[PDB]
DNA sequence: TGCATCCGTGAGTGCAG
DNA sequence: TATAATGGGAGCTGTCACGGATGCA
């Protein structure tokens, strides 16, 4: 920690003072219009009354156009979105919104769509799509009539943003209500039980087993304490042993070999620690990446872990959340 | 009252009357209300801004707060010294501004020394919409929280406010600084990834200095000796950074 | 300075008068303008009609009348009265018997008059009265959430004016109803009418499925008044079925237009839905003997029709604008005063039979009290009844312009679902999309559209062109949302020639969907694009280049802008800048043509053509609401020669008469070391220096002085232990001198109140033993100033009683204000923003030699920060800075209207324009390109925003149209590796300043039942350390820190005593004891007859009340 | 000593009698002239 | 950061004991005037006034330094309350 | 079920 | 959202903690009875080693809410939710609450049982060694 | 016995108020 | 303290979702 401090004041220092040096600034100008545009603007009405006569020609119905009027229009999106980085890559790799966005300092490529493409399909209050899409940009600008439709949107959102806010806050206070008196409150409980955590996800595409997604496996299996011994490419991870970041990376390569299926690993779902759990059963104290402390209240660590991103959960959304727990 | 039948309403107005049971429970009940978590001497509130100056266990607490949060504190501290004689006309000096001398700031300087504060931001999501600091005391009215640390508490400074909360006893202290303070509190307790870390300017900055050109005029010519590209280069036809 | 207008589209009718909401809607209600024979029976008169005639005995109405107010309308701003008139109305009692005639004119009490702007005065401070949105009377019908194929009928009156009514067709076959939801089959209601079998079968007659099965003649062998008292059974589960009770409580729900009122609305509404003409605005009618239906039939045959299929029988959107309307204010009202009258008639008739029936007047038979109360109660404690918002004058003109669906009458906020607050198809151009609060009122507080109108039965319409073939009417008509829906109608800036639609793609909506259509096809144009805002929305520019949600906070912050000492008028205005001005009636302006008189800082006087001679005198630094100075500025010199409407003094934030809400400042849009960091702003000390956004502000410090059970408090110069210093700014009597400087601790008003029973104890009568001083027997109640405030006092008014024209409440001798001023230079902390969503507080102020300048030598303003820009979307700040680079080198302004405004090469053109100046200026002053200005044009070429080979001039022209220019930083003379975005922007100061809210305390107040701190920084609260917080420490597992929160620092009165004298004493803090708090939990539980109890290892009790509650 | 558990449990009327120090007999609060709590009333200090 | 944290929560065998070594420590001393350090005169922490360089005041900065030395023990159940608080009280008086 | 129309 | 498995299971683990009786073998218990998996086993220790019958028992899975609302603790349940059904409840059953947990321990005031205040780590002691045995060598002696 | 149906209970934080 | 007088009066309305206890083919 010492030193990782003063690595991010360090970080911090040199950083600050060149984003200002260099010369960043945003002009109009500078949300560049691709124009492989009207070539997807223009390619789009063929198309459209292309299926306004697949219908004019009472071919298939109403509920079948507009169906294929908006999978038409969101690949159509896709498209453009694409051609605005590109035209950037290639051609303007230090423009302002391009640089911003790739960092991670500020924006993402649906909102960056939107000043350089085009703002794309709205939503009609009901929660149904408008057929006809907002062919303006933000650069470009929006007519009247535009703007008005691309409203139900936001209003609509607002609303949600402040029901669901209310749960969150609700959810979170039944989670803290029960686990506050879960404690990390003693060293081993000496239980022989276990969980399997399986590295590998019973798919339907094939319904073969597909290896599971990186991330999702480090969320089941970094900091934790194995049970039973594994020995996978040569390497020996002992019982006991605290699953380091990088033990876990090794777990996923002697799985992608096929030398392990589930890692054996000791969780609180079986602790036998009366009104606490164990250390052991527990793992690491994420905060610090070692061995959590005795006397850490996990519980509520759980439960602000959990609550504090539905906000923040857009639907199903918070509800399934709250259906299960 | 209320529970069964009509509720017992004063006259002239149609408000339930509060009943012993409407004392106890609910969000503005007893419980919830005054057990559960109170309201607290030591503390203060204030408009935050960003202090890029500070090293990442750091704050600027305005003078003028600091003060009152240690006012016992500075009481003695007041006598220690003697910029008064005795504690209680040491309170009757800062009680009207005029009367505050140069030399009662300077004394407080000592007192707050070693030791943190705690700030507090909007909706305590987590663990650490609270995190100590020491305090730099500064003019003006506004707190500066450290850059770093924003992310944390989903603190922007479109005009959000904070709180400070004053530790008292030496064990209050010290579970501020070992266990609470910025500088120790870097990895999510949620997911165990790193929380203090960059974000819009500082990797915007660090971004912008390690990008590399791409230049498109040599378009990839095949030139056998180096002693000739440099020569095509300072030809002007290939550029620099063109591969 | 030339003001260059855009703007293709020629608006037909102007903004109509802005207040009209307000004050058309009181006076339609008053009247007191018109004589009583000419009145009409809406509002104030409608009501009498209604209570009158008083019954057995008989009290009737004749006329009322309105006299002028006892005191004008500053003078009850000042004495804390209401500006109202006195309400006399003219009876005559004729007696049951006799003929009985006397005639008095009995006084009823004051009702409160509406000033011009649109306000009310309600013991002294304006108010507005917000506009409530609610249903509208009428029936409906809506599907059956349960049965796909059933559908729920709804027959709703104006609120508490009659109950509802549903018909839910049952899955028995014969339908149902519920009232006071109090279900039956239908059959039985329509008997009591008169209704016969057959004449069921000869009106439905169509619909076998129910027709047939609505008939049940178990009630069918019963004449009309046998089912009559059938059903008072089958609501008065009780009372003796009277055959004059159940006439009077049928009758007394549905026949009776005196506590059943359908809506003027209501009447219509299911008029034109039913297709039946109605008598009056009621279900049933009592005519010759019995009970004659008009509105059950016509509902019940709409219903049945639907559940088969028949046509023209739509379900209802209850959300459309044309079910929803709006309550007004002088409608509001006149519900509350039509409920002091009825509460006035339970007091008549109580005393027309009971005290004497022969001897009696009106005058002695009607007690104001009622009346008086309802009206007292509908200004001061409604939810719509709302303290003024005159921050700045556009907040008190879009307060007037408030919509909310809350308030006693519509929804409790729990009752506030989706639907409600959902953006309508037919809001368009009647409720701004826009202007509404971010929070939990979302989509229920909304804002009037610029060019809308509610008409008279409080449905808002909103204004077309008519378009005849394809040519275009200067003819305009206003529609209910309902009519719209009839047309197709064409986009307001679709293009034209002369006055013909002159394309053959027109943009048309058809009931709210958009529809591209032939100018064939083309029956109403939108007036323009100004009629689909808020007024607010209406002022940001370049609106159609700004995400919506951040439109939203450029509109609402705009109502916060603090008046500036120099304000200006934004250099890129949209047009409205001067109606509002204008109709925010606080500007100051030109009655008819003529010569101005005299001219001073206090008065103006203007000799007209008619030779009158007005004396205007200047509301010259008025206290706003909010602390805001309202301050009268004059614009005229002596003799100059005004035609009519000119103008004569600019309001507060308003500059030539225009709305000045902010300054106009130089930004560069860069990131700036860290001080730019989350929207954060630094600024240039070289702002405060010419005093751009400063402000003036004011705090009313008022005490009393009141008889005791102990004495009189006493306003004394004579404070006990007081030193001269501490008073060398105070009169004789015990006031600040008018002009002082003062500041915390200061006295501003010293006071006298006497000691108690605690007069002194032992310990202290020997401390004054020692002294030779013994003690004294008053006490030091003086009204010093808080913590963080104070200034210049500017004013002080003493009232006492004894002394003329003032009487105050029972028992206060004298009342003493002190108003104190302040000039408010922007300080580190306050908070700034633009019409566009950027806010931010200032986090930092570099001097000069610091700013980032331009080539020469001029130093910008604000660095503003350009990652606020990408993820928040408002593009028009952007626009907005480049055209005013242009203007900030032409020395131009511009109107650039709403959607349409100057587009992008209109504007490169004024760019190129003024690179001229800037730089045309300096390649003959002497000078040539500078060397730093190649290394950035070197760079600029690798970025692709030049030309490789062309002149630098060429190029830096190319950057310049592109809004981008050279900057150097000041600290180092080095350029910045790029070209930036340098401009011109219209920024406000807002009203959140540091200055107001930072606050601290050690330990101060405590609270009665729980010894914990008080709340809030004007009681010196403490902060609420909540629930969550409190999980925060525990997550920590920072226990003693805890603790310490929930003990010495709260409530733990023994250990927080105890800490405070161990800090003074260099101490540590002691180990705490039980909080108080938790008392209290224990013996409100006892006061529960339950008996909790503290408890040790080994089980034996343990007193926590150290044996103070044992015997 | 230290506390360490807490019951909770129905307080017979004896008990309810146990904790009283006196019946309120009148509704009476505080005197209307003294502004003192009238004997036997709901803040008397014989109480 | 605090100096040398990293190596005190390799001391103590859940970070919550430091807390409270740190913070009984860092009153023993406040109460005893510092008399009983285990500190030399050198390696004071000291903090810098407006006059001149004086002892650091702050009892817990010094306790944590305190501790690093190695100089103080830690643990459960290693003297009689009572005979500490006086014969602490004899080596070094109030 | 209320108060006073049972004692009527 | 990245976010550890470990936490949800803390929590699903509380929603496990119940089980229903479905023969109460030699017990005081009855069929359908709940109680917590932890007493349930507790006793069919008592039982299997006062060599009796024990308890017949089920799995019993139940919500958040109602799981906070079945704790022990009366003083956790009563400052939770529904207030009166819990208070009246624990009146008539004579309920002690224990005060194992954190609420509990935050309404009397008391140093919560975590962190600082766990029982692992608040009895430590610290003394210098220039202290530890100026004590040591006068107590060697009687 | 299975399943309507009613009644009672909840419905985020702090700050200004 | 004495003609006679003998059953009230306002309801209020647009949320929701879950869980438990009661009524009914
Ligand atoms: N009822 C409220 C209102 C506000 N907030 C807090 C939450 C956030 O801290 C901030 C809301 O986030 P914002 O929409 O203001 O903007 P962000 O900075 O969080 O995201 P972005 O950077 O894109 O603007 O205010 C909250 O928790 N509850
Ligand atoms: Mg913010
Ligand atoms: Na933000
Ligand atoms: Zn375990």
């Amino acid at each position: 920690m010492e030193k990782t401090a003063r690595l991010l004041d360090a970080l911090k220092y040199y950083g600050f003072t060149f984003s200002t040096t260099s010369g960043i600034t945003i002009g109009i100008d500078d949300a560049v219009i691709p124009e492989e545009k009207k070539q997807y603007l223009e390619e789009a009405d063929r198309k459209l009354l292309q299926i306004e006569q697949a219908y004019e020609m009472g071919f298939l119905t109403d509920r079948e156009r507009y169906d294929q009027i908006l999978q038409l229009w969101t690949e159509t999106t896709e498209k453009v979105t694409q051609a605005v980085f590109k035209n950037f890559e290639e051609n303007y790799p230090f423009n302002p919104l391009y640089v911003m966005a790739q960092s991670g300092a500020r924006g993402n490529p649906q909102q960056i769509r939107q000043l350089c493409g085009l703002r794309g399909l709205m939503q009609k209050p009901s929660g149904e799509t408008f057929e006809v899409p907002v062919r303006s940009s933000f650069r470009e600008g929006l007519t009247v009539l535009e703007y008005f439709i691309s409203s139900h949107g936001a209003r609509k959102g607002g609303a949600d943003t402040a029901l669901r806010t209310a749960d969150s806050g609700y959810l979170t206070r039944k989670l803290v209500d029960v686990t506050h008196e879960i404690v990390v409150r003693e060293a081993d409980c000496g239980t022989t039980n276990y969980i399997s955590v399986p590295l590998f996800q019973p798919d339907e595409v094939t319904r073969s087993l597909r290896l599971r997604k990186r991330a999702d496996i480090e969320a089941g299996l970094y900091g934790r304490v194995l049970a039973r011994e594994v020995e996978v490419l040569g390497v020996r991870l002992e019982e006991g042993r605290y699953l380091s970041m990088d033990d876990v990376h090794l777990l996923i390569k002697a799985a992608e070999a096929g030398e392990i299926q589930e890692v054996p690993v000791r969780s609180p779902l079986t602790c036998q620690t009366r009104y606490g759990v164990c250390q052991k059963c527990y793992g690491y104290d994420l905060s610090m990446a070692r061995p959590v402390s005795i006397g850490e209240a996990v519980g509520i660590v759980a439960a602000q872990s959990i609550g504090e991103p539905g906000t923040q959960l857009t639907m199903q959304g918070l509800p399934r959340v709250i259906e299960l727990f | 009252n209320g529970r069964r039948g009509a509720p017992v309403t004063n006259p002239g107005s149609d408000r339930p009357l509060r009943s012993l049971t409407d004392i106890l429970s609910g969000k503005q009940g007893r419980f919830r209300q005054n057990l559960l978590g109170k309201r607290v001497d030591y503390s203060g509130r204030s408009v935050i801004v960003v202090g890029p100056q500070l090293k990442l266990h750091q704050c600027g607490l305005p003078k003028r707060m600091a003060l009152e949060l240690f006012k016992p504190f500075l009481l003695k501290k007041m006598e220690e010294k003697g910029i008064a004689p005795n504690v209680k006309a040491a309170r009757r000096m800062l009680e009207r501004q005029r009367d505050i001398k140069d030399e009662v700031w300077d004394a407080l300087e000592e007192v707050i020394h070693g030791k943190v504060v705690l700030l507090n931001r909007a909706p305590t999501l987590h663990r650490l919409g609270i995190q100590a600091f020491q305090p730099v005391l500064v003019e003006g009215q506004s707190i500066q929280l450290h850059p770093l640390v924003c992310e944390a508490f989903n603190a922007d400074f479109d005009g959000d406010q904070m709180a400070v909360h004053v530790p008292l006893s030496s064990f209050a202290q010290a579970e501020a600084r070992i266990q609470m303070l910025s500088a120790h509190n870097l990895l999510s307790p949620a997911s165990g990834e790193p929380l203090a870390k960059p974000s819009r300017d500082i990797i915007l900055g660090l971004y912008y200095i390690t990008q590399v050109r791409k230049e498109k005029k040599g378009a990839g010519l095949e030139f056998a000796t180096p002693e000739e590209a440099l020569a095509a280069h300072e030809r002007g036809e290939v550029a620099l950074n063109a591969p | 300075m030339e003001i260059k207008r855009f703007g293709r589209i020629r608006e037909v009718i102007p903004l109509p008068p802005l207040t009209e909401i307000q004050v058309e809607s009181y006076r339609r209600a008053l009247q007191a303008d018109v004589p009583p024979e000419k009145r009409e029976n809406v509002g104030i008169q409608a009501a009498f009609r209604e209570t009158f005639p008083i019954e057995e005995l008989v009290l009737d109405f004749l006329e009322y009348r309105l006299g002028e107010p006892p005191f004008p309308q500053d003078e009850c701003r000042e004495k804390d009265l209401t500006y109202q008139a006195p309400l006399y109305a003219r009876l005559q009692l004729i007696h049951k018997d006799t003929g009985l005639i006397k005639e008095d004119e009995v006084f009823l009490g004051h009702i409160p008059l509406m000033t011009e702007d649109g306000s009310f005065i309600i013991n002294g401070a304006d108010r507005v009265i917000v506009s409530q949105i609610h249903r509208s009377p009428g029936v409906y019908f809506t599907p059956d959430p349960a049965r796909p194929g059933r559908y729920i009928a709804s027959i709703i009156p104006l609120p508490k004016r009659g109950p509802w009514i549903d018909l839910e067709v049952e899955p028995n076959g014969v339908v149902s109803m519920k009232v006071n939801k109090r279900k039956f089959p239908l059959v039985l209601l329509l008997r009591v009418l008169g209704y016969d079998q057959e004449t069921l079968a000869r009106e439905l007659g169509a619909y076998g499925e129910l027709v047939q099965g609505l008939m049940d003649e178990s009630v069918f062998a019963m004449r009309p008044e046998e089912a009559l008292i059938r059903l008072f059974t089958l609501l008065r589960p009780g009372d003796p079925p009277k055959r004059d009770k159940a006439v009077a409580y049928v009758y007394g729900l549905i026949a009776d237009p005196r506590r059943y009122d359908l809506g003027e609305a209501g009447r219509y509404k299911a008029e034109e839905k039913l297709g039946i003409r109605l008598s009056g605005r009621t279900l049933a009618r009592f005519e010759d003997g019995e009970f004659k239906d008009e509105v059950f039939l016509p509902t019940l045959r709409y219903l049945f029709a639907l559940t088969a299929g028949v046509p023209g029988h739509e379900v209802d959107d209850i959300d459309h604008l044309g079910n929803r309307r709006i309550r007004t204010v002088g409608e509001l009202m006149t519900d509350q005063f039509r409920v002091g009258l009825a509460r006035l008639a339970r007091g008549v008739r109580e005393r027309m039979l009971m005290g004497s029936e022969d001897s009696l007047t009106p005058a002695k038979l009607v007690n104001s009290r009622p009346l008086e109360a309802a009206i007292r109660e509908f200004f001061s404690r409604s939810q719509l009844s709302q303290f003024k918002d005159e921050t700045n004058p556009l907040s008190s003109l879009r307060h007037k312009r408030r919509i909310s669906a809350l308030g006693p009458g519509g929804l409790t906020r729990e009752r506030a679902g989706f639907d409600v607050r959902d953006v309508h198809r037919t809001h368009y151009g009647r409720i701004c999309p826009v202007e509404t609060p971010e929070g939990a009122n979302i989509g229920l507080i909304t804002s009037l559209a610029a060019y809308a109108r509610v008409d008279e039965l409080g449905f808002i319409r909103t204004p077309y062109r008519r378009v005849v073939g394809g040519v275009v009417t200067d003819e305009v008509v206003y529609m209910t949302a309902t009519e719209e829906d009839r047309y197709t109608i064409a986009q307001a800036n679709t293009p034209l020639e002369g006055n013909r639609i002159a394309a053959e793609r027109v943009v048309a909506r058809r009931k709210g969907e958009p529809v591209i259509v032939s100018p064939e096809e083309v029956e109403f144009m939108d007036v323009s694009p100004k009629q689909v805002f808020s007024v607010n929305t209406n002022l940001i520019p370049f609106l159609e280049h700004d995400d919506a949600n951040r439109a939203l906070m450029g509109s609402n912050m705009q109502t916060q802008a603090v008046p500036l000492i120099r304000a200006q008028a934004p250099v890129v205005m949209t047009g409205l800048e001067e109606r509002v001005v204008r109709d925010s009636l606080a500007a100051l302006y030109a009655e008819e043509d003529g010569e101005v008189a005299k001219v001073d800082g206090n008065r103006i006087v203007v000799r007209y053509e008619d030779g009158r001679l007005v004396e205007y005198p200047l509301r010259r630094f008025y206290r706003s609401n909010q602390g805001t100075a309202l301050d009268q500025r004059p614009r005229v010199v002596v003799g100059q020669r005004v035609r009519k409407g000119d103008l004569l003094a600019d309001g507060p934030a308003s500059e030539n008469g225009f709305l000045a809400l902010g300054q106009n400042v130089l930004v560069a849009i860069m990131p700036f070391d860290g001080y730019n960091f989350e929207d954060a702003i630094v600024i240039s000390e070289e702002l405060l220096k010419r005093d751009f956004y400063t402000s003036i502000h004011i705090e009313r410090y008022e005490i009393e002085a009141r008889d005791t059970k102990l004495g009189p408090e006493r306003i004394t110069r004579d404070i006990p232990h007081l030193s001269e210093a501490a008073l060398r700014d105070l009169d004789e009597e015990g006031v600040v001198r008018i002009g002082a400087e003062v500041k915390p601790g200061d006295i501003l008003v010293g006071r006298t109140s006497f000691k108690g029973e605690s007069e002194p104890t032992p310990e202290e009568r020997l401390l004054r033993s020692i002294f030779g001083e013994k003690a004294r027997d008053v006490k030091d109640t003086s009204l010093r100033v808080p913590p963080g405030e104070g200034g210049i006092v500017v004013r002080t008014v003493r009232l006492r009683r004894g002394d003329p024209g003032v009487e105050l409440k029972p028992g206060v001798r004298e009342v003493v204000r002190v108003y104190v001023a302040q000039k408010r230079k922007l300080q580190v902390g306050d908070k700034l923003a633009n019409r566009h969503g950027n806010k931010g507080v200032v986090a930092k102020i570099l001097p000069v030699e610091d700013m980032p300048h331009l080539p020469d030598g001029t130093p910008v303003d604000v660095i503003l920060n350009p990652l606020g820009v990408p993820s928040r979307m408002n593009l028009g700040q952007i626009l907005e800075t480049h055209l005013g680079l242009a203007g900030y080198f032409l020395g131009q302004r511009y109107i650039s209207p709403i959607f349409d405004g100057a587009k992008e090469p209109e504007i490169k053109e004024l760019l190129a324009q003024a690179f001229e100046v800037y730089f045309g200026k300096r390649k003959g002053e002497g000078f040539g390109v500078d060397k730093r200005e190649v290394e950035v044009l070197r760079r600029a070429e690798k970025l692709g925003l030049v030309t490789p080979g062309k002149t630098p001039e060429e190029q830096l022209k190319e950057l310049f149209l592109q809004g981008k220019v050279v900057l150097y930083d000041g600290r180092t003379g080095e350029p910045i590796e790029g070209p930036i975005v340098v401009g011109q922007m219209f920024i406000m100061k807002l009203y959140h300043m540091v200055e107001d809210k930072m606050h601290a305390r050690s330990t101060g107040p405590y609270s009665l039942i729980t010894q914990q701190p008080l709340g809030g920084k004007a009681q010196f609260g403490g902060q609420r350390f909540g629930e969550m917080e409190v999980w925060a420490l525990e997550a920590y597992g920072a226990a003693h820190t805890l603790q310490e929160m929930l003990t010495l620092k709260s409530d733990d009165i023994e250990g927080r005593n105890a800490a405070y004298e161990a800090i003074i004493k260099g101490e540590d803090v002691p180990e705490p004891s039980v909080p108080e708090s938790f008392r209290v939990l224990v013996k409100e539980l006892q006061a529960l007859a339950l008996d909790v109890q503290t408890l040790d290892e080994k089980d034996n009790p343990v007193d926590i009340f150290e044996g103070l509650a044992s015997k | 000593k230290e506390v360490r558990k807490v019951r909770i449990a129905l307080a017979s009327p004896e008990k309810i009698r146990s904790w009283s120090y006196g019946e309120v007999e009148k509704p009476e609060t505080i005197n209307y002239r003294t502004l003192k709590p009238e004997r036997d009333g709901l803040f008397d200090e014989r109480i | 950061a605090e100096p040398g944290i990293d190596k005190l929560f390799g001391m103590v065998d859940s970070k919550y004991r430091l807390t409270v070594v740190v913070a009984k420590r860092a009153q023993q001393l406040l109460r005893h005037g510092f008399k009983n350090t285990v500190l030399e005169p050198e390696e004071r922490p000291k903090m810098q006034t407006l006059e001149g360089l004086f002892d650091d005041p702050n009892a817990v900065t010094w306790a944590m330094k305190e501790l690093l030395t190695g100089r103080l023990v830690f643990g459960e159940n290693l003297v009689p309350e009572d005979r500490l608080q006086k014969e602490m009280e004899r080596l070094y008086p109030v | 079920s209320d108060p006073v129309r049972q004692y009527l | 959202v990245k976010l550890h498995d470990k936490h949800i299971e803390i929590v699903v683990r509380q929603m496990m903690k119940y089980v229903e009786v479905t023969d109460p073998g030699d017990s005081r218990l009855l069929e359908g009875q709940v109680l917590e998996k932890w007493d349930v086993e507790a006793l069919n220790e008592r039982l299997i080693a006062e060599g009796k019958t024990p308890v017949a028992w089920k799995p019993l899975l139940m919500g958040v809410t109602k799981s906070a609302l079945s704790t022990k603790s009366w003083l956790s349940a009563a400052s939770f939710q529904n207030t009166t059904h819990v208070l009246t409840e624990a009146a008539i059953a004579g309920k002690k609450d224990e005060l194992i947990g954190l609420k509990e321990n935050v309404i009397l005031g008391r140093l919560i049982p975590a962190g600082t205040g766990s029982d692992f780590v608040r009895f430590t002691q610290v003394v210098d060694q220039k202290t530890l045995k100026a004590i040591e060598e006068a107590r060697k002696e009687a």
